[PDB]
């Protein structure tokens, strides 16, 4: 992504940093 | 591969740009 890591929530956190619409991107839930 | 292409490391947000469909 840029600094952050991309395992665990810090990958869907990263999802709503690219887009950030629902249901746009992965969202495990 | 997006997520373990990097998940224990930190690899660009180029990649995660796939991820909007």
């Amino acid at each position: 992504f840029v600094n952050q890591h991309l395992c665990g929530s810090h990958l869907v956190e990263a999802l709503e940093l690219v887009c950030g619409e629902r249901g746009g991107f992965y969202t495990p839930k | 591969g997006i997520v373990e292409q990097c998940c224990t490391s930190i690899c660009s947000l180029y990649q995660l740009e796939n991820y909007c469909n």
